[PDB]
């Protein structure tokens, strides 16, 4: 059931860290992909594989797991992305076990059916990231690590008091989200809990004034960008907003909606804009991920089940193609040795199909229709314009700067005058490119098939902001 | 479902030519592409002749996938497929010894399929899919020979401007979803008539839609991006400037006619912008010293003509101009491409001259084209341009100054067409062309293009003669019409147009054979060569300041992270100030102990 699909990446990461060899982690990630896709099918609903076990009976804590429609496609997204990053990795630092550990942890986190288990995984996922960051590259590694870790922890630890309040002040018997949703928090008490949620989720969303951890984090990781891929998968903030923050304390969110939408719009614009000034790949992609989280936060904060489903779909797909671009940059680094955007211009003539792969990933990035980003982007526009037309309009002076930075980097990196000539493609990169573009096309062309399970949650939790 | 295969074919073709691509011999990509274009033309003509087509497939909740093939859609489909196949053969000829043959024709297949998806659409999201897909393929093909930085920034600026227009489109679409909740032109139109609501919002959605159309067809201010499309191969430039990527703008107005017909100020502004674009292109055309750019500015003027037509409500007349244009501008461009293929790509005017006697079968093509653009009294361009000139006066929104404006524009079009033809074929001899000027399968499809251009013509004729296109186009869509007309005096207007076109032809003849070029004219021609110093301003206060703010906001983020570091440094400093509290003398420790204990006992009350 759900437990096995969640645990498999963790145990395979253990068998990669403590056991040997490197190759078996790739097939472990593949097995995770297969099982998560199977569980994605035949899915009746939330109860799909319900699991209940005691953790702190006296305190009210249970291992609570199951597949939502949201959890299903997020399982699929993570399993696919991590399997791609496992085969093509070339990190080989003997730490891919940490990446599989983080995969399983994020799977359990999305499978969290009770609040405390969500919080537990939210806090536990700090370990892999810091490890694969610290001992696998970077000059200011420890300092950017302290920045990121202190940001997350200062945000998270008061959210523990927030969740204790959400359990106690409502008289909930346990931490189960079902029970906590059955006992809503009252006025002048949901205020503080939602504020604690909004700081901790925004600093990890990330939003504009609190985004300062993302570029230093993404630069100093393993230059292959596996740690960067999984850290980009670590922006799960938006989800916790829609599923946990807003429903559990909508009363304060009613007042804070204007400020949240403002932060989301300004983050999107600022990221997609400053990405132009970025002289390197890690900074550029960090600002891109900030832009995408700004758009997703806009879609969620706007109400408008349209915008909510669009923001979530955009979040999943953006994680996918950003991790793809990180792995692509890591492979071009491994074969060249430098990530500068100016130098090594002729790549396109030497690289036959790596240019087209990078182009497809970039097009999905700037939200070109026919790829997975456009459904969520446009649905978020619609929902935000319903919520606040000004903020959706300003926020969508983004496709311009998006196109600018993406095409500038692609041209100055690949298209221009030939250099020495660089390695063309690796055997693992073959399956990597094939599956990546396959998934992009399938999820962009048929957002009807996917995201159907996202609609009921979105409409119910958006009408919850109504009468 | 059979309607979808027409688009599916130049997807399999693109995938073959992109993935493997160079694993084929040189002529093959053209063969496969031309076969797909012809087998899409055929299956589209068969569907249209069979009455029409409809297809609905599941998509985003509330936003399904709707394809509708009617008279207005099939018209564009036949146009695009025929011109595309002709340019496909001309590219089979013209592309020779150039690597990326498969790249070229895969991009061609993608372009055709996306343009079909655009026009065959009952939902605005699919129209926008086609929009951005066309922008992508255009940006790709302009930079086909990527080894040049000069022909990279062109396509870069192209797609940036395109995405600006597309953002305007997205905002109009969001508006027309918030109001009604349909976003399907069929049901949105059937629901939009009657109780109009928030006329400000309707006019705003129309304004943003027109803004998207301006970026697509390169109108003011987004005008500047089209001339640099000279960078791309010549058959690409023909496909982009004649058959596709420009007709999308006028087609948007043709399909949203139900919206724009109830918006008098909006349609008046559309006519105004069409006139302004026509004037800009005409005035700055002849000053240009390059053949491709001096033709691109004529394209600007002709698209301004079409927008003027569609602005006053002359949607069928604007489509008349589109039909005529699709013929004669393709003729012009393919002529220029054969020309530079004879001279080894010299691609200049001042370095040209005296190609009249040298070139058989080419002087005829270029002359036919120059006459159609100048509006030779007996040619399709004459009918289209003067039908627009009349519809200016007859149709709503006044047409007071626009008539004399477009008439003087006809003068100027004739003048610069004669400048083009003379300075390229007459009045000097320079350069070299020994071996192979005339190709078979290059000038052969150009033969059919020029013939159709001569005989496009009489599908739309003044009311004594048959107006074939009006009854075909009106019933499916663009239903509303309210226009006066006259006879006898209208034919006097036709006579005025013919006389003006002929006088403009001869005026250009003498002015551009003279070589006098008076003091004021030299300054005028120089300014026109530099496009009236537009780009300097465009890079002055917008683009370069965007770069400056990118750099400044990067500095600001650096400062924000430094301020977080300052928070950490304040924490440590406070920490060591509290750590210095432990000096080590026991008397200090006991004093602080007793103080804290007293404080605690005081708090306990």
């Amino acid at each position: 059931m759900v437990v096995l699909a969640v645990l498999l990446p963790v145990v395979f990461g253990a068998l990669l860290l403590l056991g040997l060899p490197r190759a078996l982690g790739v097939l472990g990630a593949g097995l995770s992909f297969l099982l998560n896709l199977y569980l994605f099918l035949t899915h009746p609903g939330g109860v799909a594989h319900a699991f209940q076990a005691p953790l702190l009976p006296g305190a009210g804590v249970y291992w609570a797991f199951g597949l939502d429609g949201l959890s299903a496609l997020f399982f699929l997204t993570i399993a696919l992305t991590v399997f791609l990053g496992a085969l093509v990795a070339r990190v080989e630092g003997r730490f891919l076990g940490l990446a599989l550990l983080m995969e399983g942890l994020l799977l359990g986190l999305f499978a969290a059916r009770d609040l405390l288990v969500f919080y537990v995984f939210f806090e536990a996922a700090l370990i892999p990231a810091l490890l694969m960051l610290y001992l696998y590259g970077g000059e200011g590694r420890t300092r950017a690590l302290y920045t990121f870790v202190l940001f997350t922890l200062v945000g998270s630890l008061p959210m523990l008091a927030a969740v204790l309040g959400a359990r106690l002040l409502s008289g909930s018997p346990t931490f189960l989200l079902e029970d906590l949703l059955a006992h809503p928090l009252q006025e002048e008490a949901a205020f503080w809990v939602f504020l604690g949620f909004a700081l901790a989720f925004a600093i990890k969303t990330p939003l504009f004034p609190l985004h300062a951890w993302l570029p230093p984090f993404h630069q100093e990781n393993h230059p292959s960008g596996l740690a960067d891929a999984l850290g980009t998968l670590y922006k799960v903030g938006v989800f916790a907003f829609f599923r946990f923050a807003i429903p559990l304390a909508p009363e304060g969110f009613a007042q804070a909606q204007g400020l949240l939408l403002f932060l989301a719009a300004l983050s999107a614009l600022y990221g997609a804009w400053v990405a132009f000034a970025a002289k390197d790949f890690k900074t550029l992609l960090a600002y891109a991920g900030l832009s995408h989280m700004g758009v997703a936060a806009l879609g969620v904060f706007s109400g408008t089940p349209e915008g909510a489903m669009g923001g979530l779909y955009l979040l999943a797909a953006s994680g996918v193609y950003t991790g793809g671009l990180f792995l692509l940059a890591g492979r071009l680094y491994e074969r060249t040795g430098t990530l500068e955007i100016g130098r090594y211009r002729g790549l396109a003539q030497s690289a036959p199909g790596l240019a087209a792969l990078a182009l497809i990933l970039f097009l999905a990035m700037v939200g070109l229709p026919g790829l997975s980003g456009f459904p969520g982007e446009f649905l978020t526009l619609l929902g935000a314009y319903k919520a606040s037309p000004w903020l959706a309009a300003l926020a969508f002076l983004s496709v311009i700067a998006s196109a600018a930075y993406a095409l500038t980097a692609f041209q100055k990196t690949f298209w221009e005058e030939g250099g020495s000539g660089v390695k063309d493609l690796a055997g693992a990169e073959w399956g990597f490119a094939l599956l990546s573009v396959l998934a992009l096309l399938l999820m962009g062309v048929f957002p009807g098939y996917f995201a159907r399970g996202l609609h009921p949650l979105a409409e119910a939790f958006a009408k919850l902001l109504g009468g | 479902m059979a309607l979808l295969g027409t688009i599916l074919l130049p997807l399999l073709g693109f995938a073959l030519l992109g993935l493997f691509g160079k694993r084929m011999r040189e002529p093959l990509p053209g063969v496969l592409a031309s076969g797909l274009v012809l087998a899409s033309f055929l299956l589209g003509a068969g569907l249209l002749l069979s009455g029409g087509a409809r297809f609905q497939a599941e998509w985003l909740p509330g936003i399904p996938f709707s394809l509708l093939l009617d008279n207005l859609s099939g018209f564009m489909l036949l146009i695009v497929t025929g011109v595309g196949f002709l340019i496909h053969v001309y590219a089979i000829g013209y592309m020779g010894g150039d690597p990326g043959y498969s790249r070229f024709f895969a991009y061609f297949n993608l372009f055709i399929a996306m343009m079909l998806t655009l026009v065959l659409a009952d939902s605005y999201p699919v129209m926008f899919i086609g929009w951005e897909g066309v922008g992508l393929a255009s940006f790709l093909l302009i930079g086909f020979w990527y080894k040049n930085p000069q022909y990279a920034d062109s396509a870069r600026k192209a797609f940036i401007v395109n995405r600006i227009g597309d953002l305007g489109f997205m905002l109009g679409m969001a508006i027309l979803w918030a109001l009604y909740g349909t976003l399907s032109i069929s049901e949105l139109k059937e629901a939009m008539e009657g109780p109009l609501k928030n006329p400000d919002l309707l006019a705003l959605a129309g304004l943003l839609l027109f803004l998207g159309a301006v970026g697509k067809s390169a109108q003011i201010p987004l005008m500047v991006w089209l001339p640099d499309a000279m960078a791309g191969p010549t058959p690409v430039s023909a496909l982009i400037h004649a058959a596709t990527m420009v007709t999308a703008g006028v087609y948007l107005i043709a399909r949203s006619s139900f919206l724009y017909s109830v918006l008098p100020d909006v349609s008046y502004a559309i006519a105004v912008v069409g006139l302004l674009t026509a004037a800009y292109g005409a005035l700055s055309a002849f000053g240009q010293t390059d053949i491709k750019k001096i033709v691109a500015y004529s394209t600007i003027s002709q698209l301004g003509y079409m927008f003027l037509a569609a602005g006053v409500g002359a949607y069928w007349v604007a489509l008349f101009h589109v039909f005529t244009h699709a013929f004669f501008k393709a003729l012009l461009f393919l002529a220029s491409g054969s020309v530079i293929h004879a001279l080894g790509g010299e691609q200049d005017v001042r370095k040209m001259g005296g190609l009249w006697k040298h070139l058989p079968q080419t002087r005829w093509h270029a002359l036919i084209g120059a006459l159609a653009l100048g509006g030779l009294p007996l040619l399709s361009g004459f009918w289209s341009k003067d039908a627009i000139l009349a519809a200016t006066l007859t149709y709503p929104f006044g047409g007071v100054g626009f008539y004399v404006g477009a008439l003087l524009v006809a003068v100027l079009t004739a003048m610069y067409a004669m400048r083009w033809f003379v300075l390229v074929f007459l009045g000097e001899e320079r350069g070299h062309h020994h071996p192979h000027e005339a190709p078979p399968v290059m000038l052969w499809p150009n033969h059919l293009l020029a013939l159709g251009s001569v005989l496009a013509g009489y599908l739309a004729l003044p009311h004594p003669l048959p107006n074939v296109l009006e009854p075909f186009l009106k019933p499916a869509l663009a239903e509303v019409e309210a226009h006066h007309l006259s006879l006898g005096a209208e034919w006097g207007l036709i006579a005025l147009s013919a006389a003006v076109a002929l006088l403009g032809l001869w005026a250009g003849f003498v002015f551009f054979q003279r070589k006098v070029f008076p003091a004021w004219y030299l300054a005028f021609e120089a300014a026109s060569r530099e496009a009236f110093y537009v780009d300097r301003a465009y890079n002055a206060l917008i683009v370069n300041p965007l770069k400056a703010l990118a750099e400044a906001l990067f500095y600001g983020d650096r400062g924000l992270l430094s301020g977080y570091f300052g928070l950490g440094g304040a924490a440590r400093s406070l920490g060591q100030g509290l750590a210095r509290l432990q000096t080590g003398y026991l008397r200090v420790y006991a004093l602080l102990f007793v103080l804290g204990a007293l404080l605690l006992l005081g708090v306990m009350r």
